[PDB]
């Protein structure tokens, strides 16, 4: 495991023991869109800034968006330890550990064109029947490089891949050269 | 030394064979390529229908 | 033990770092098997041992078989105890790799009684007080440099010089004289020489093709194909397979390790793989503790001795560097097999002069044994000195005072060569077993000087002194014709 | 150290449940990373440099080098 | 053909039909000048070679947690830090058939000579469980190198993996070439793998093999130095997987590695790049495991498997002539004995520069034929006595006849041993040569003329007494009729050599 | 190695 | 070897003909698919591929 | 290209720059840094990417001066691996590693550029005609013959030779080989390079009048350069030679000196680059980098690149990896020994260790092979009797072995050459001797037929007749 | 050693003894090899004497300046 993965596993474990896992996931999405937009990251980093000013501004940002307290507790502990500079990576791996704990799996269906929602749910049926996740989430990405079909990037993170696409030509022609 | 001169003879044989046969084959590949071009348009049309079911 | 389902997170070379649920983690040196898969399509399991804990529920473990093809996240299963080696009367004759599966392909071993590899040391209430020497059955060993019963023994000699016939004779003699039983435990044994040894065993009757569990060897073969985890733990496997023998049957067990430096080399590989900072010349940091755990379970407990014989391959031939140093800190008797003696044909090729033992001292052996042994060594020293000068002067030219010394030294060097119970397959010599009493009286009779007129070749390849005089009078009876 | 020894998920859960809350562990520590004969312990802030800490099985440990969090 | 060229394309494009399998695929974090720390390849078997989006095949050795650190089997310039790299169900195999005979190949088993393309429908996995002790047997039949030194003093039997160690530029490649060139009358498939030798030296060796005609049966697995670290690492394993197939199908082989120093040095490179902790001499943890895993598949099988044998003969270049360094002591612990070439003996005229000393062989007289079992005993004993008395040679001033004649026969014996470049001496001729040297039938000649007299004697005997050939090649013993025939032949040749 | 090699030379 | 060096070059030329002239063919075929970019293609191909793909997955 | 850089860190010469995520240069792809100098704005220091760190930033060793660079500077990548101008323009000019002229004359044209780091030539086309060369040195033309169209190694300690020997060899062969010469100053002292430039412009090789008439084209990445430049000066010289072997089809003789610097600079940048240290302290990729240089030098059926690298065996560590991997690549190694320059025998080439793949009889001549065998055996005998001579008195060895010792002494003096470029150190005029004259000299010297001359009549002598005359002069001035 | 040699001396020193370094480096072997001696002829007996007279004078007591002719 990575340090970001450990901290994210802590946050997901607390959001597991307290029945606020979905609210905490939404709160992490809010917090990662906060810790994007560099100047905020630059402020919470830069150890020249005094710790009291940092925690005060963090309290203000907490009471602004109405976060869950244990997630606010998580960011405040991140400020306590010197590991606040990993905050983007921790909030990024939170999605992984949260999907693993709540039991759902992500399948990024990348096709040439946007896909119908019922047929996307059919893709979710299939991916679920090979993975075995409860609420399989499908975030689709329109792509111009593909030609007719689609690619699925289900798995841990990109790990498994099935694609009926320009890869059809690519494999037929890797077997056409035959050297 | 006579064996060395015979080696020079065989070396001139590989010179002429290599050069003329390589020229003729480098011409043959272009001849077949320009013979293929209409059939590569036909082949592309064939692949298009195969990959569009 | 239980389905401690874990993921094999990191696989570097042989080392495979596995994870676990947070509650149940196997302790250090606890064998865990992975439910691996072969690329040929067989669910082959490679067994592993937790060598170092890494904190985040992940126990860094080395593999006792190849990790080529081990999928990350493959189910790894704990055993809760160290590598269960199938000890007992069943493991008497067959060849075993480290996890204890018979690789000669004969048949499966009865796993009724199994002790772990890592049983701890015996305490001082267990270890024996009296320092009895070990009556092996070679006249050279049991006169000039006795082997300590319950202690360590070093065979510095090379291979081909006669190490295999020596160890074969020792195994047959331990089966014959005492109630003992041997356990050859070759660590990193080069598989060609391993098969050479196995076939010589089978052709010597030491082990029987037809009669297993009545044989006299428990072969544990650390191959070199296996990862460095396996040819390091093969030493401890031999240790526990002989320790169960001694602590169930109360018998003088032998334990032949192939080169301790090969065990230490395997330890160096496994520690460099674990990444712990290497010590002096490059052997592991826990060198003394590791090889002490290997060689301290070799002690004469009050049940019965587990006296072992350990080959030692010094690198670049210096006893100074740590691994031969921390070995010679343990060794209690060191007998070198000499290539010149082997080429002469004085089988066994053990060098009578350079072989030393800490057990030779008088309060240990007996005042008469120490006196006659010291005088034999001084006589052989006189002979090694005068071998320079009988090349120039000749035996009659130099003084007749020590010409008798040269003659008696010839008789001693010939009397040392014993026809073994294994050399019969090479020559048909029936072989004689010689206890300490017989060789003591015979060497006193030779060195005192009663047998000053017997021919030299009447002493060569003979057992007791009475049989030597029988050979002499035989030559006398044929001298008429 | 980037991989700090007092960053196990279970352990950092204990700290993450209370940010600036009810008092610390006075003499109760959970062992972690007990490997090459050198165990590490979370918390246990009462330990004097050189104090003699105990374990569950009954083994004794000198507490030489206590870092910021892990009292090694 | 004018459009049958594209009618051939129809075969493939209508045959393959794309079953939708799952390809393990992840991004590339880091391309580290010979390593590519790709991320996300989850269920990829350790060793399962990956294929990038630019067709750069590479093995996935280092399987860390968040980044599978693969190594590249080609140049890695065109990897583009994010290009989806797909795993391939291959586990680093090579195709292998008897059609590989003669063509020099890289470690991909792809021909680098040029003069064809090998087809092979039999694939052997490169790393494989080596022959176990149930399979292996003791070494019965010998393997003549063509050298009196390494065929009389210290044998090499089929199955025993003798080791050619020595100083740089001493004749290791030369003794290996002499072995492969002698091994013509026999049937062995002498796979010669070259690791990290320059391309031009491999060209010289392949054209030397061609000139001597031995190239019919010797797969020269060539690996030039600019091949990446992975390919020089993989070459011995590739040649081992070829000779292993040929051994399993009953054919005695002989694999001769080249510069295991260079091979483990390339492994040192790829592993130190791959962030594995280093041990002695900065060689990584599993150097000994590496050398064994490729060098302990050199065995003589049993009748249950086919009786064929792979008989390795590695070459370890040690600098300044030491046994003490890490890799030579590892390979000396692995190999069944070794031989010792020495730079000072080499520059002292003795070629091959076989050290008459420490170069022991673990097999011994269990390998040699009965004629050698007879005569090599006396040769070994006389070389031992001569080497002990070597200091007396420059100071022998009218010393007694035993010492004088023994030392003179030793001074002639070393000249008997030294033999020309690339001269293969088959078993029969070196038998009579050793006999001539050891039993005194060349003592009348001086030191210089021993070489000329023995070459002329071997010519005259092998061309005018073909019954000696029948006996030695057939009965494989030095029986009394052969002894008498050789005695009379040597006597007549000494008379005609007095006639000069 | 110009340090060990000198001593190897002197030993020989 | 003379007969086989020309074999190597004719084999290389044949396979280079194959790959290059096909590369031109597919660079044209993508343009022919540019008329079939979105309207008539994706529904048919996605439905059929999802059917056979779920089938291969359930196998 | 256009990929603006924003240099993140500058840790010594190795600087790592954080490109945008999509547009990222490849490995070994040049990066011209748009930066300011210490004074004055325009300053372009060139960097070649070594690896990609995955945080959108690549690590790039800097070919030019590293000071003055700030964190955050815009840099752009060429997209091409550091193109170098070669061909009919590169003649006569001392060239920088960047691909620039250094001798303050007019800039060259860039009509014939070429990538510096390219693929090695395949084994399929490899011209190997084994043939000897007559360089001019007595010993190295006799004891370790040199293979033209092949590689040659002038190994040695610090100051044993290998640069005066290279100067003598170039003074000989620059006029003999009708093909061009290329000198790669890989980490050699700047004053010796300038001595070489003056010697070349005086000896007509440069011919500064019409600079298109030179038979040479220099490349200097000499000592006073950041370790990027010494990591690629060898490859610049290699690219010039590879153009002269691909296009002009002429047998170009390239000289590299102190090729060990091409491994030392690699070490100094590799330690910084995060790559772990190897044995005694060089880079981990010693073998691959050394081979990536020394494999491109092969006669490749359009021409023959004979090259003479002067390896620097550091502190006479013959076992050091940086010469130990070069001994594998080098055909005609010539191990110069400090112990033989100790007694003044220049050149201090070891008669024993200087060995060649061209001392086979079918390649060199049977007479040449037998005389080289007898010379090398006599020197081996002298080395084995050194210890007996050293301690137990010169006379107490054998009397025939005393003949061998006197013969070995005469030989190891006679294989000394008065060079033309070393006339300043000896004071004696330089003498050139072919292979035939020194062969006939060694015959009569070792044959015992003229074993009566004094020893100093053989030392620092061009030929055998010169030795006989020197014996007359010496015996006359002895009594007089 | 010196990489500039007699190119960086006055013409006087280049004329008197430029072979001086080589002459002494050569005399080193005549010292060591003929040190353990037997049958020293007039060649060796006089060459060692010449070399000793050539080597002995190079013994400057420090802090004493020497003009170039005072070396010549
Ligand atoms: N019997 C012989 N007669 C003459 N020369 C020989 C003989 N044996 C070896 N040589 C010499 O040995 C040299 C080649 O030996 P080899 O290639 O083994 O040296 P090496 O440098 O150790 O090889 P590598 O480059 O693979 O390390 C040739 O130059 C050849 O002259
Ligand atoms: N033929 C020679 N005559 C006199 N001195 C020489 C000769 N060859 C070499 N030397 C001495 O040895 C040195 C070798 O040249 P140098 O450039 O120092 O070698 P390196 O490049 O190895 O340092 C010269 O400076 C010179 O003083």
């Amino acid at each position: 495991d990575s340090t970001a993965s450990r901290y994210a596993s802590a946050l997901a474990d607390v959001a597991d023991v307290t029945g606020t896992l979905e609210a905490t996931n939404s709160d992490v999405e809010k917090l990662i869109r906060i810790f994007s937009e560099e100047p905020v990251y630059y402020f919470f980093a830069n150890p020249v800034i005094s710790i009291d000013n940092k925690r005060s501004v963090l309290d203000e940002i907490i009471t602004t968006s109405g976060l869950q307290p244990h997630t606010a507790n998580f960011i405040n502990i991140l400020i306590d330890s010197e590991r606040i500079n990993l905050v983007k990576e921790i909030l990024n791996e939170f999605e992984d550990v949260f999907n693993k704990i709540t039991g759902t799996e992500v399948a990024v269906v990348t096709s040439v064109v946007k896909l119908e929602n019922d047929h996307l749910a059919q893709i979710a049926k299939g991916v679920q029947k090979i993975t075995g996740a409860k609420n399989v989430r499908i975030k689709t990405v329109i792509d111009p490089s593909l030609v007719a079909g689609f690619t699925i990037r289900y798995g841990n993170e990109g790990s498994k891949l099935v694609d009926m696409s320009v890869k059809k030509q690519l494999e037929e022609i890797a077997a056409q050269l035959e050297m | 030394l006579e064996v060395e001169a015979k080696l020079a003879e065989g070396r001139k044989k590989i010179e002429v064979e290599l050069q003329e046969a390589l020229g003729s084959l480098e011409q043959q590949k272009e001849d077949t390529i320009k013979s293929l071009d209409s059939q590569i348009s036909a082949l592309s049309d064939d692949i298009v229908k195969k990959v569009l079911p | 033990e239980k389905k401690n389902l874990g993921r094999i997170a990191q696989i570097i070379g042989p080392v495979l770092d596995v994870a676990f649920p947070p509650g149940k983690m196997p302790n250090i040196y606890n064998a865990l098997i992975v439910k691996g898969r072969d690329t040929a399509g067989q669910p082959m399991n490679v067994t592993c041992e937790v060598q170092q804990l890494l904190g985040n529920n992940r126990v860094r473990a080395v593999a006792m078989s190849a990790t080529d093809g081990l999928t990350r996240g493959m189910e790894v299963i704990d055993t809760g105890a160290p590598l269960s080696v199938p000890v007992g009367g069943a493991t008497l004759g067959r060849i075993f790799n480290v996890l204890g599966e018979p690789v000669d392909n004969l048949g499966p071993v009865d796993t009724r009684t199994t002790s772990p590899i890592h049983r701890s040391a015996p305490a001082f209430t267990q270890l024996d007080t009296k320092l009895s020497i070990f009556e092996t059955g070679i006249k050279v060993v049991d006169l000039l440099a006795p082997y300590r019963r319950g202690g360590k023994i070093g065979l510095f000699g090379g291979a081909g010089v006669g190490k295999t016939v020596l160890i074969m004779e020792l195994i047959n003699n331990i089966a014959k004289a005492h109630g003992g039983v041997s356990v050859f435990g070759g660590v990193g044994e080069r598989t060609r020489e391993g098969n050479d040894l196995y076939m010589e065993m089978k052709e010597s009757g030491v082990i029987n093709e037809q009669n297993i569990a009545e044989s006299k060897v428990a072969l544990v073969y650390g191959q070199m194909n296996e990862p460095p985890g396996a040819r390091m733990r093969v030493g401890l496997t031999a240790l526990t397979m002989a320790e169960y023998f001694r602590d169930v049957n109360e018998q003088d067990v032998l334990l032949f390790i192939d080169n301790i430096f090969r065990f230490v080399q395997a330890g160096s590989e496994v520690s460099a793989l674990l990444g712990r900072m290497p010590s002096a010349v490059g052997y592991q940091p826990t060198l003394s503790t590791e090889m002490g755990s290997l060689q301290e379970r070799i002690t004469s407990t009050k049940e019965g001795s587990i006296t072992s014989i350990q080959a030692v391959y010094v690198p670049a031939d210096d006893l100074t560097d740590p691994a031969p140093a921390t070995t010679f800190a343990h060794l209690d008797a060191t007998t070198v097999l000499s290539r010149g003696l082997a080429a002469k044909g004085i089988y066994p090729a053990v060098d009578p002069l350079d072989s030393t033992s800490t057990m030779l001292q008088p309060r240990i052996v007996g005042e008469e044994h120490y006196e006659i042994a010291q005088r034999v060594k001084e006589t052989l020293q006189r002979y090694k000195e005068l071998q320079d000068i009988i090349a120039i002067l000749g035996l009659d030219e130099l003084s007749e005072e020590d010409r008798l010394t040269v003659a008696r030294a010839r008789k001693i060097e010939r009397f040392l060569s014993q026809p073994f119970f294994v050399a019969e397959v090479f020559t048909g010599s029936p072989g004689k077993y010689v206890g300490l009493a017989e060789t003591i009286r015979g060497f006193q009779l030779i060195l005192s000087g009663e047998l000053d007129s017997l021919p030299e070749q009447a002493f060569y390849l003979v057992g007791n002194i009475d049989e030597a005089t029988a050979k002499a009078m035989n030559l006398e009876m044929e001298s008429k014709l | 150290a980037t991989i700090r020894a007092d960053e196990i998920s279970k352990i950092i859960r204990e700290r993450i449940e209370g940010y600036n809350r009810e008092v610390k562990v006075v003499n109760t520590g959970t062992v972690l990373q007990v490997g090459d004969g050198i165990a590490r312990i979370h918390g246990l802030d009462e330990v004097m440099a050189g104090e003699l800490v105990e374990f569950e099985e009954g083994t004794i440990g000198i507490a030489l080098n206590l870092e910021s969090n892990n009292v090694g | 053909r004018a459009d049958e060229i594209s009618k051939i394309i129809r075969e493939r494009i209508e045959g393959y039909n794309r079953e939708v399998k799952v390809v393990n695929t992840g991004t590339v974090l880091q391309v580290g000048d010979g390593i590519a720390r790709i991320h996300g390849l989850d269920e990829v078997m350790a060793g399962e070679l990956v294929e990038f989006e630019e067709g750069t095949i590479g093995i996935a050795l280092n399987l860390e947690s968040n980044n599978v650190g693969v190594v590249l089997m080609g140049d890695g310039l065109m990897i583009q830090e994010g290009s989806s790299v797909k795993a391939t169900g291959r586990i680093a195999q090579i195709p292998v058939s008897e059609a590989y005979l003669g063509r020099v190949i890289n470690a991909l088993a792809k021909p680098i000579d040029g003069r064809g393309e090998i087809t092979a429908s039999e694939s052997r996995l490169i790393e494989s469980p080596a022959p176990g002790i149930m399979s292996r047997r003791s070494v019965y039949e010998p393997l003549q190198t063509g050298l009196i030194a390494i065929d009389a003093m210290i044998p090499v039997g089929r199955g025993q993996r003798e080791l050619i160690i020595g100083d740089r530029q001493t004749g290791k490649t030369a003794v290996a070439t002499d072995t492969i060139l002698n091994q013509q009358g026999q049937n062995v498939i002498c796979v010669y793998v070259a690791i990290g030798q320059k391309a031009s030296s491999v060209a010289q060796v392949v054209t030397n093999f061609q000139e001597r005609g031995a190239m019919e049966y010797t797969i020269v697995v060539a690996e030039t130095a600019d091949s990446p670290a992975t390919l020089q690492y993989l070459a011995p394993y590739t040649g081992a997987a070829l000779a292993e197939y040929f051994m399993y199908r009953e054919r005695h082989t002989l694999i001769i590695y080249d510069d295991l120093s260079k091979q483990a040095q390339a492994y040192r490179q790829m592993s130190l790049l791959l962030r594995r902790p280093p041990g002695r001499e900065a060689y990584p943890g599993d150097v000994f495991y590496l050398h064994s895993r490729l060098l302990e598949r050199a065995a003589k099988l049993s009748s249950l498997l086919g009786e064929g044998s792979m008989t390795a003969l590695p070459i370890v270049e040690t600098q300044a002539g030491d046994v003490s360094a890490y890799i030579p002591t590892n390979v000396i612990s692995i190999t069944d004995g070794q031989i010792f070439l020495s730079a000072d003996l080499f520059n002292a005229g003795i070629r091959p520069a076989i050290n008459v000393g420490i170069s022991v062989s673990r097999v011994g007289s269990a390998a040699q034929i009965k004629a050698m079992k007879k005569v090599a005993g006396k040769l070994k004993l006389e070389l031992a006595q001569f080497a002990e008395l070597e200091a007396f040679a420059q100071f022998a001033s009218d010393l007694d006849k035993a010492t004088q004649n023994q030392l003179a026969r030793g001074q002639r014996l070393r000249e008997l041993l030294k033999q020309p470049q690339s001269a293969p001496l088959t078993v029969e001729e070196q038998v009579m040569t050793i006999y001539t040297g050891t039993n005194g039938y060349l003592d009348s000649l001086e030191l210089d003329q021993v070489r000329k007299y023995l070459v002329e004697l071997r010519t005259y005997v092998k061309t005018n007494k073909p019954e000696f050939q029948e006996i030695i090649s057939s009965t494989k013993t030095f029986t009394e009729e052969a002894e008498a025939l050789l005695k009379e032949a040597i006597q007549e040749q000494m008379e005609r050599f007095l006639l000069q | 190695c110009a340090n060990l090699r000198e001593l190897r030379d002197r030993i020989g | 070897y003379k007969n086989e060096t020309i074999q190597f070059e004719q084999q290389k030329a044949i396979n280079q003909v194959r790959q290059r002239v096909f590369q031109q063919a597919l660079q044209g075929a993508l343009g022919t698919l540019n008329s079939c970019l979105n309207n008539e293609l994706h529904l048919r191909t996605i439905n059929a591929n999802i059917g056979m793909f779920g089938a291969m997955n359930e196998i």
